[PDB]
């Protein structure tokens, strides 16, 4: 069947800019080339179809074009809502997909909001202690952390996972869990998360000591 | 001189060339006569053809004198 | 008023046959075609047949000898039956309505998806942790709680803050595995005036093994 | 399988005219690629110096609202459909020498899922051929026949020569005769009716000769 390859493959660029996201065809497709947007856990969404047609209730803003072996999706200025994965696909010999170009928001320098919670003690029945520290809404996605039991830092343990964009603020949040056996955890009393971010020169600090 | 032709299309006038001082017309029934019209052929000639009992020629000395039918000669 | 609904089994071990449900509204399968797509773990998304208008079926070819596509017009649904599963066949699966020029196809709308999951694994509950805040210093605008929803499988888990009265002042994170097991935290910023005096409540739900958790949060 | 050609010929028709060319917009010409196949001289009349041959008037075009993607019918990349269900170039053969066009059998065309219409059919053709008078020990003759659109004109239907010669390669030849030489040549053709719009032929001749 027919090939097809997207670029850029990521993207970046802030609001109200001009962006211009490419589709190339192994063999020629003969404008039967549509493109879709996918925001997560959100159904896939058609904008165009038959390269330059726009779907009913898609904004202006959005528009196709190509011919032959090359093909061209347009966003004129881009909103915040545009946030999404955008794939192409071809439909007149088999249906083939592209890989999907991925669209992230420039935008201005945020510092996380930092906060840190003990484990529960629901929790500590079960013979397990979870440490969480959580870094809201920040920009950009340059952010280090750091577990330290007793001042020296830990790193057996830690699972870190970070949100997409959000479509709002386009800012990113985080949350590293230190998990530790209830022997391990009562082990020690100093319990720190330290965060680093361009948004300030030195480490932004929350700990919780023993019970408070 | 300066003649029609039927060589292309649309029809040219194209410059006679030399050793050849007449144009033509020449027109006949093909087939398609009754939708169509005549077939038209335009060109340059050493004398003027034959006229064949089907068929009919007209010549002429001067400039651009054999058009299309329905344009203007001159 | 155009939509679908796909519902699955979140969980499928192999060897085992996968069924799929399709529920339509807004038209008639009648006159319109209906046809399913998958995209696997790390790879793109696949057509792998259709639910003709005129009650037929067509499929790719290469999954001809594992399908079978049918539909109850009566209930709005169409179905989709797959058996010999494998591990490759994790992913989310898709219904879309397709739209037709002339003898040209093509896909216009899709459901939200469900994400099926092939694995040997038997499904985990997961257990819901209270997190909150052992300081309160001000009576400021923002305060920050969340739940620790850990040990669950298969995927996926759903989180919401005091039913529907959440919106974009709510972080889910994504989940990860550790020891063949998921686990993921949610949070909410609210007020210091709202969260002592209101009591705020993650509503936790894992479908795969039947569990819908509320964890009261406590200051 | 015969559930997906019977879908296939349902969905090709159920919308499709025969009356309008298949262009996209009304602008462009349908491009037709013209072949004459030579099979059997039938009968030679020497007395009114008529030759009556049968002959093939092969016949390609691109037909823009018959593609499918075979993806869709099972695999099925090409189907026999009847010519009387299709938009046809209404070609004709013409100087017949008795009766002024030639009656052409609708065989069944290949239709092919790119759209392309390929037809072959067959007919018998009366030439009045010119005797040849440059050198006759042996005597020669030369025959010819005409091909163009009926209605269509250049800038509707615009026909090309597949190639030079007629096509020979099922030519079943005489005891007495031979062919000696063949062409074919496009024309461009202007009419009384109108100035500004080029009417299109192809006339194919071949000279026979006597054997000794
Ligand atoms: C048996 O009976 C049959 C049926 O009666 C006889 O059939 C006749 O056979 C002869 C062959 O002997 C044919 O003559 C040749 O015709 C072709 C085609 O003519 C048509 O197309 C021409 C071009 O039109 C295209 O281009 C223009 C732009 O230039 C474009 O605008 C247009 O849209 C189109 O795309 C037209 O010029 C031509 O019009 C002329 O003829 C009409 C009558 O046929 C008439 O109505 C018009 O008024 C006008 O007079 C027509 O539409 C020609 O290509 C070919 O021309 C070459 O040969 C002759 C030789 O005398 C010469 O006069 C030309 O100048 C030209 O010469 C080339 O070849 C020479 C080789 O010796 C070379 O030295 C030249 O330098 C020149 O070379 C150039 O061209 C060649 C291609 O030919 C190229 O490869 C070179 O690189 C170089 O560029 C002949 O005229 C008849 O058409 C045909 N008639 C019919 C009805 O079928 C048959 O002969 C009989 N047999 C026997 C044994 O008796």
């Amino acid at each position: 069947d027919i090939v097809i390859t997207q670029s850029p493959s990521l993207l970046s660029a802030s609001v109200g800019d001009r962006v211009t996201l490419t589709c190339k065809g192994s063999q020629n497709i003969d404008n039967y080339l549509a493109w879709y947007q996918q925001k997560l856990g959100e159904a896939p969404k058609l904008l165009i179809y038959k390269t330059n047609s726009l779907q009913t209730g898609i904004p202006s803003r959005f528009s196709g074009s190509g011919s032959g072996t090359d093909y061209t999706l347009t966003i004129s200025s881009l909103h915040s809502e545009d946030l999404a994965t955008y794939y192409c696909y071809q439909y007149i010999n088999g249906y083939t997909f592209g890989t999907g170009t991925k669209l992230e928001l420039k935008r201005a320098d945020a510092a996380p909001t930092v906060s840190i919670f003990p484990p529960s003690t629901e929790q500590l029945a079960t013979g397990g202690a979870s440490v969480v520290c959580l870094m809201n809404n920040f920009y950009p996605r340059d952010i280090s952390v750091k577990w330290k039991i007793d001042g020296t830092e830990r790193r057996d343990g830690v699972l870190d996972s970070v949100t997409d964009q959000d479509s709002k603020d386009s800012t990113y949040s985080m949350s590293s869990t230190l998990s530790l056996t209830k022997a391990d955890y009562e082990s020690h009393n100093l319990y720190t998360c330290e965060v680093v971010h361009k948004t300030s020169s030195s480490p932004v600090v929350k700990s919780f000591n023993r019970n408070e | 001189i300066v003649c029609h032709t039927t060589a292309t299309s649309p029809i040219s006038a194209v410059t006679c060339p030399p050793g050849e001082n007449l144009c033509y017309r020449k027109m006949w029934c093909d087939v398609f006569c009754s939708s169509r019209g005549k077939v038209v052929e335009l060109g340059c000639a050493a004398t003027c053809p034959s006229k064949k009992p089907y068929e009919e020629v007209t010549c002429c000395s001067t400039d651009k004198c054999n058009p299309h039918p329905k344009q203007r000669p001159g | 008023e155009v939509q679908l609904q796909e519902s699955g089994p979140g969980l499928v071990q192999p060897s085992e046959t996968l069924s799929l449900t399709c529920t339509v509204s807004g038209f008639s399968l009648t006159s319109y075609s209906v046809s399913w797509l998958r995209q696997p773990s790390g790879k793109g998304p696949e057509w792998m047949g259709r639910m003709w208008d005129d009650g037929g079926t067509v499929y790719n070819s290469g999954l001809k000898s594992r399908l079978s596509i049918s539909r109850d017009t009566s209930k709005n649904q169409v179905f989709l039956k797959m058996n010999s599963l494998q591990t490759d066949d994790t992913g989310t699966y898709y219904c879309t309505r397709d739209e037709r020029i002339r003898a040209i196809n093509w896909f216009a709308y899709w459901g939200q998806g469900t994400l099926v999951t092939v694995s040997s694994a038997e499904t985990t509950a997961p257990s819901v942790y209270p997190l909150a805040p052992g300081t309160a210093l001000k009576s400021n605008s923002m305060v920050t709680l969340g739940c620790l929803v850990k040990g669950y499988f298969p995927e996926p888990v759903t989180v919401t803050w005091n039913s529907g009265a959440l919106s974009s002042g709510v972080h889910t994170f994504p989940a990860v595995l550790q020891s063949g097991l998921y686990t993921l935290t949610s949070s909410v910023t609210v007020p210091s005036s709202t969260w002592p005096s209101q009591t705020v409540t993650c509503n936790v739900a894992h479908p795969g093994q039947q569990h819908q958790r509320w964890t009261r949060k406590l200051c | 399988k015969s559930e997906h050609e019977t879908r296939l010929e349902a969905k090709l028709f159920k919308d499709y005219s025969s009356v309008v060319r298949p262009v996209e917009d009304h602008r462009q010409v349908v491009e037709v690629t013209v072949g004459l196949q030579l099979i059997q001289l039938i009968n030679v009349d020497e007395v009114n110096q008529i030759v009556t041959t049968n002959v093939r008037l092969k016949q390609q075009w691109v037909d823009y609202n018959l593609k499918w993607n075979p993806d869709d019918y099972g695999g099925v990349k090409k189907i026999h459909i009847p010519s009387e269900k299709i938009w046809r170039p209404d070609l004709v053969l013409y100087n017949n020498a008795d009766g002024d066009f030639a009656i052409v059998k609708f065989t069944k065309v290949l239709l092919q899922y790119t759209g392309h219409i390929t037809w072959t059919p067959p007919a018998i053709f009366k030439s009045y051929c010119e005797i040849i008078v440059t050198h006759f020990p042996f005597d020669e003759q030369n025959c010819s026949m005409k091909l163009g659109t009926r209605t269509y004109d250049g800038s509707a239907v615009a026909i090309n020569p597949e190639s030079d010669q007629p096509d020979l390669s099922n030519f079943m030849e005489s005891g007495e005769w031979v062919i000696k030489e063949s062409r074919g040549w496009k024309h461009s053709v202007t009419y009384s009716c109108c100035p500004d719009t080029p009417y299109l032929d192809i006339t194919y001749h071949f000279v026979m000769q006597r054997l000794p």
